[PDB]
RNA sequence: AGGGGAUCGAAGAUGAUCAGAUACCGUCGUAGUCUUAACCAUAAACUAUGCCGACUAGGGAUCGGGUGGUGUUUUUUUAAUGACCCACUCGGCACCUUACGAGAAAUCAAAGUCUUUGGGUUCUGGGGGGAGUAUGGUCGCAAGGCUGAAACUUAAAGGAAUUG
RNA sequence: GCGGUAAUUCCAGCUCCAAUAGCGUAUAUUAAAGUUGUUGCAGUUAAAAAGCUCGUAGUUGAACUUUGGGCCCGGUUGGCC
């Protein structure tokens, strides 16, 4: 192209761009703010947990681990940040 | 380049690109100079009065001269829409 | 990349460019340190503690929130371990594939995989003593290797 | 630098959008993707209607900068774009190469074909590398009437447009032609519709 | 960095290498090894006397077909004995 | 073969145009990214976005 | 020089495979360079099917075929004329037909 | 009588064009070799060598004439032609031809303070055609040419009076000798300066300024 | 592995300004790199450039213009009194008019001739034309 | 002149050498 | 050196075949082929292309992983999961086009960023034979492996491509 | 590479050339040799990437710590009695 903005890239090119190759690198993860129908508690979590998080009432599971990101227990109620 | 006293003393000065500013030799068989031609109300030619922009071989070679036509005439006025300076 | 080997992954974990973080987390750092030492006191490894504080919690960053890492945590209330815990998983590495081969003799390629593994024990247990962590001596005798992973 | 009545007036929208022009090709490479508009499903990517009427007024605006007439070459090689470069000719100056080019055109000048542009327009520049690579040789402008997935090397000035249809090639010429003749002595009135229509440029069968 | 180190504290690598790699050389290895004093009639010498021990009538190589009429010598100061040419047309006489 | 007569005839039968036709509006399936694409460039066109099945 | 870019065979990222017989002159030769044939035939032939069907009970009931993956060397290839030597610009091609 | 053919050849026999700047600043390509005889009246040539050729036949060696030539006024122009022939004469002939139709200009500068006419080159260049490659160094006043003769002869013609030469690879080969030396004295204006780092208006052509006077009718 | 940015940096410049792009993305951004184009740029070499600032190491974005034949690096980083400046140029600067060997010394990093005219000396970093 | 056979033949000029060295020796 | 020895099969037998064959071919057939414990350490051990790092051009296909589609698909109509489709993305085996550039050329996205010659580092070569020989050393039961000349002899040996 | 019956190459005569009171020949060395290589070679196919990996000496090794601005003194081309 010779001449493009390199300074400034398209929101969508640094958002389907890798997480390391953009202009300031960040993460794509995140934490969630997530409400296990136990009880009364808000348990804040990873998004790729890596592991079978749990709170002190629901004490059993409430996200399992996969590749990537953790798959939540089926019946929680999930908010971002 | 000039002499000692002023003088320049040079086998001619060349032409230079402007897309990339490389100079344009004279067995660069493959570069192109295209004229615009100036354009008043009612668009009419006008004829004589032209915009210039001179295309080296190698920037014509790699496919990428049109690009570069579509950032100068944005530059210049020529066109409204047709180039994008971010991606 | 891979250093003993022939992969060119990059797989990094990308921080935030925020150096002071992270806007949502409303726990006090102090509270954050017992936490840190309860987990320790448990008997977990730094590596550990980070993934289960991230985890359970929102700590993003042991470094962002309190004002030094997890390990300096550690050395700070007595206790870190002797052996840092990257050089103890080789050594616990090298056991097993110790034990694994005086059962099975002909594996030459458990074999290879010892000396690979001996080797970065050898590279990382040298920066060691350079930055006065072990003792200077202080040897993996591969003889006595066992007991120190117990 | 051009006044605002250039812009693209819903008559030329309407019949740009009956000959279906604005759809494009399934696959776009890197020198086309200024003209991309966000793909259909199933592929058919579309393109910006507005900058391929903005590069038809800078073709139509070199065009008639020349200043004869007869020295402007237009290759063709598609029976899709005979019909639309004879009329081409007849109401410009244009001299045509319409069915073979006949290689050694505009070097060999011995030839019988020999011609000595200032200017050339193709209408595909995958149909008919052969003028645009022999032109690479002798300085010649190059002006294509490209399409999403269409060679761009020594294409100097290109112009978006469909090239698997007929009425989209034909009216393609038909408004360079109209805007040419608009830009001279001779469509003073810019407002009025030129008197003729497209369907003659379209090529008929058989 | 195509081949050859290039730090600023690695001379003694670069000399040595050209040090091994001199030996390839064919007149450096001759005059190092000294073959000219050792296996060479004349020890080094750009001349030397000898004695005719008799005349010798070579036949040319191909594709020549000639006879070049040298002399067999056996030298003074190293006993060796040679053919050594005899040229000009004629000089066979003169040399006994 | 080219002769003149042949040429003559083929500019007479080549300027003949079929009439009004193949152009009139006969009620175009104006997509609606590009009904989107003309509004953003702000001009006037028979609205008629469809939608195909699959 | 190099004749093909691809030695001959088809092997990147191994550096072994398997040797495999020759159908014909039983030669060893690696089972990626080996050319292979499909041979779908059926169980008499074109002409026999009439009186072979009019004399058989089961009527007309499946006309069996025989299916076997021949393996040629190179050598045997060029003699019954498998391959057919082509071209320097033609062999680049790999279509089957 | 001479009938143009080309645009370019119109405009030079009607007295348009007057010298051959033009033709080297719009890079003009050149077809006709009475173009560059009108433009250069004092164009000398000069022949390097003619090399006899075989091609094998089904009987005997047909057997051909290759000559090199040198053209060029001492003004800073150049043209260097290969041409086979079945007749060394004729040899001689359609390579001075082809040396005519292929001059290229040169660009001279100081070793130098800014004293005196650029006897030296402005920079260093080199060319490479087959293996050869032949480096020009620019040299102080008096050095003259320091190169092999048949590159010393084309730096002559070229008007180089104080250069250095360095060739490296078969130099025994000498068309691609005296073409690597053709290419490293035409980079010469390829090369960028600061001395030419200034804007210009870019003119136009004079095939548009007299495009009327072209294409007779 | 890494073992010099600024050749790094130098090369991806001479690579750009090869296939003609009017820009570059630069990694890692030493203030090493950061002094050397800050000469290109007072000559004229190159325009206006950006430093991105990551917490890490630091990106670079350049705007060329059309106007650098070959921006290069000497490794290793030979020592050069005031008597060899002049064989240094005419090693590596195509004239004598033009070109600059960009120097290391205790004044800082600066030019050949500047470095002439304050009569001191360092290490070579590399060239300029 | 094969390398293989002139490499086998000097292999037998090798053990042959070697053996009527053994004697001596 | 033990076990095992079905098949194939250096040596060999035996039939032919030849001007001859102790060659090709047919039929047998010891060692071997397989395994255990020890030796050897060589292959056109090849991608004839050392390893690490950055940049430079376009494309689709595939493998592993991941991310995102109110995508399709089944079993309860449709849930989850799984499989498929589309777009990204990291890593991998490669492939297609072109000549920016490179090369003597064949060709090469590396064999590019090299007389506009310097990112780091290891190994090797200096016309062809003699010769990987002699000798000395070392390793090995052995066959041999590693190291390794010289005297003398020659004007060529060779690489890629063109015509016949 | 010439010499086998016309030898532009041998033995001679004539003519001519080059250097010149000097000019050949032999051996050694230097430049030519970017055919020893830091400058500055080559290793797919010409001679040459160890079969492959580890690893000590050796060589090499990411970024970062005072930047910028202002004030004064004061040397030089000369620019005009
Ligand atoms: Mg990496
Ligand atoms: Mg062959
Ligand atoms: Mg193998
Ligand atoms: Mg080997
Ligand atoms: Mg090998
Ligand atoms: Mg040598
Ligand atoms: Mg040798
Ligand atoms: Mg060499
Ligand atoms: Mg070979
Ligand atoms: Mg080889
Ligand atoms: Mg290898």
């Amino acid at each position: 192209v010779l001449v493009q903005d390199l300074l400034h890239p398209t929101a969508a090119s640094e958002a389907r761009k890798h997480k390391l190759k953009t202009l300031v690198q960040g993460p794509r993860s995140y934490f969630l703010d997530v409400k296990c129908p136990g009880c009364l508690n808000i348990t804040t979590v990873f998004s790729h947990a890596q592991t079978a998080v749990t709170c002190e009432s629901c004490s059993t599971i409430l996200c399992t681990p996969t590749g990537g990101k953790a798959k939540l227990s089926e019946g929680t109620s999930f908010r971002r940040k | 380049m000039e002499n000692d006293k002023g003088q320049l003393v040079e086998l001619y000065v060349p032409r230079k690109c402007s897309a990339t500013n490389r100079i344009i030799k004279a067995d660069d068989h493959a570069s192109v100079q295209i004229n615009v031609a100036k354009v008043d109300e009612e668009g009419r030619a006008i004829p004589g009065e032209y915009v210039t922009y001179a295309l080296s071989g190698y920037v014509r070679s790699r496919g990428e001269s049109d690009d570069s036509l579509n950032r100068l005439a944005q530059n210049d006025g020529l066109l409204k829409n047709v180039w994008s300076y971010s991606r | 990349g891979r250093m003993h080997s022939a992969g060119k992954g990059i797989s990094s974990s990308a921080i935030p460019y925020s150096r002071n973080a992270p806007a949502w987390f409303k726990l006090s750092s102090e509270s954050v340190i017992e936490q840190i030492v309860k987990y320790a006191r448990k008997g977990l490894t730094p590596s550990q503690i980070g993934v289960l504080l991230r985890d359970a919690h929102g700590v993003t960053q042991a470094r962002v929130i309190t004002g030094n890492k997890i390990m300096r945590i550690l050395k700070s209330n007595g206790l870190a371990p002797e052996i840092p815990e990257d050089l103890y998983y080789l050594i616990k590495k090298a056991v097993s594939v110790r034990k694994h081969l005086e059962r099975n003799r002909k594996d030459k390629d458990a074999k290879f995989r010892l000396i690979l593994i001996e080797s970065r024990i050898h590279r990382l247990a040298r920066y060691y003593r350079t930055v006065a962590v072990l003792p200077p001596n202080w040897k993996y005798e591969s003889a006595t290797a066992s007991a120190l992973v117990n | 630098s051009l006044p605002a009545t250039f812009d693209l007036t819903p008559e030329d929208a309407q019949l740009l959008l009956a000959a279906n022009t604005h759809l494009g090709a399934r696959n776009v490479q890197v020198h086309q993707e200024p003209y991309v508009f966000n793909a259909r499903p199933d592929g058919v990517h579309v393109i910006n209607v507005g900058k391929t009427w903005e590069k038809l007024v800078l073709a139509a605006r070199i065009i008639a900068a020349i200043p004869n007439p007869e020295d402007v070459v237009a290759i063709s090689s598609r029976t899709f774009g005979q019909r639309a470069v004879l009329k081409f000719a007849a109401h410009t100056g244009a001299t045509p190469i319409a069915g073979r080019f006949t290689p050694g055109s505009f070097t060999n000048y011995i030839t019988r074909s020999f011609k000595e542009p200032r200017l050339v327009i193709v209408t595909d520049p995958r149909s008919d590398a052969q003028a645009i690579k022999e032109a690479s040789y002798v300085n010649i402008p190059v002006i294509a009437l490209t399409d999403l997935d269409s060679p761009s090397e020594f294409v100097d000035v290109a112009i978006p447009c469909n090239n698997r249809g007929k009425h989209s090639i034909g009216l393609i010429w038909y408004l360079l032609a109209r805007e040419v003749l608009r830009l001279r002595g001779a469509l003073v009135d810019r407002t009025q519709p030129w008197s003729i229509m497209p369907d003659l440029y379209f090529y008929r069968d058989p | 960095g195509k081949g050859k180190p290039r730090g600023l504290n690695s001379a003694r690598k670069l000399r040595v290498h050209r040090r091994n790699n001199r030996w390839a050389e064919n007149n450096y290895k001759k005059r190092l090894l000294g073959t000219a004093f050792k296996s060479s009639p004349f020890g080094g010498s750009s001349h030397a006397k000898g004695i005719v021990l008799e005349k010798l009538g070579i036949e040319s190589k191909q594709p020549n077909s000639a006879i070049r009429k040298c002399v067999r010598v056996q030298l003074i100061k190293n006993g060796k004995k040679v053919t050594a040419f005899v040229p000009n047309d004629g000089c066979l006489n003169f040399v006994d | 073969i080219s002769f003149k007569l042949q040429e003559e005839e083929r500019e007479r039968k080549d300027q003949y145009v079929p009439e009004v036709s193949a152009l009139d509006l006969s009620r175009l399936n104006v997509d609606n990214q590009t009904s989107d694409l003309v509004k953003s460039l702000g001009l006037k066109l028979p609205l008629s976005v469809i939608n195909v099945s699959a | 020089p190099k004749k093909r870019a691809s030695n001959g065979r088809n092997k990147k990222g191994r550096g072994h495979v398997k040797p495999v017989r020759c159908v014909n002159c039983s030669k060893s030769i690696p089972k990626d360079k080996a050319i292979k044939r499909m041979a779908i035939r059926n169980i008499v032939e074109a002409a026999a099917v009439r009186d072979l069907s009019e004399a058989s009970v089961y009527p007309e009931y499946a006309l069996p075929k025989t299916y076997n993956k021949l393996h040629y060397c190179v050598s045997c290839a060029i003699h019954a004329r498998i391959v057919r030597v082509r071209s320097r610009e033609d062999r680049k091609n790999r279509a089957p037909p | 009588g001479w009938v143009p053919v080309t645009k370019l050849g119109r405009l030079v026999k009607a007295g348009k064009i007057t010298t051959i700047e033009e033709i080297f600043l719009h890079s003009l390509p050149v077809k006709e070799f009475q173009i560059i005889d009108t433009l250069l009246p004092g164009l000398q040539d000069e022949v390097m060598n003619i090399k006899p050729v075989q091609k094998q036949t089904r009987a005997g060696q047909r057997t051909r004439f290759k000559a090199v030539v040198v053209v060029g006024d001492s003004n800073g122009h150049v043209g260097l032609g290969i041409k086979t022939a079945k007749e060394v004469a004729g040899a001689i002939r359609a390579g001075i031809i082809i040396a005519k139709l292929s001059v290229i200009p040169i660009r001279r500068g100081y070793w130098g303070t800014n004293l005196g006419q650029p006897h030296s080159l402005a920079t260093k260049t080199t060319g490479k055609c087959g293996s050869v490659t032949v480096r020009l160094i620019p040299a102080p006043r008096g050095s003259g040419i320091v190169a092999s003769p048949a590159v010393k002869k084309l730096l002559q013609l070229a008007g180089v009076e104080d250069v250095y030469t360095q060739s490296n690879g078969k130099t025994r080969t000498l068309e691609n000798t005296l073409k690597a030396a053709f290419v490293a004295i035409g980079n010469t204006y390829g090369f960028l300066t600061p001395n030419l780092w200034a804007e210009q208006p870019l003119p136009v052509s004079p095939l548009d300024i007299y495009s009327d006077e072209a294409s007779a009718q | 592995t890494r073992s010099s940015v600024l050749a790094d940096a130098l090369n991806a410049i001479n690579n750009a300004e090869k296939t003609g792009k009017r820009q570059v993305l630069i990694r890692p951004s030493s203030k090493v790199i950061i002094k050397f184009l800050q000469v290109m740029q007072k000559h004229g070499y190159i325009g206006e450039f950006e430093y991105i600032d990551d917490h890490r190491s630091g990106k670079i974005v350049v705007q060329l213009n059309g106007r650098l034949n070959k921006c290069g690096v000497i490794s290793p980083r030979f020592n050069v009194k005031i008597g060899d400046i002049e064989k240094w140029t005419a090693n590596l600067l195509p004239a004598r008019q033009f070109g600059y060997v960009i120097l290391t010394t205790s004044a800082g990093i600066m030019d050949h001739e500047e470095a002439r005219r304050k009569h001191v000396s360092g290490k070579i970093l590399g060239f300029v034309y | 002149m094969r390398a293989k056979w002139r490499k086998k033949r000097t292999r037998r000029l090798k053990r042959k050498r070697r053996k009527v060295r053994a004697r001596s020796k």
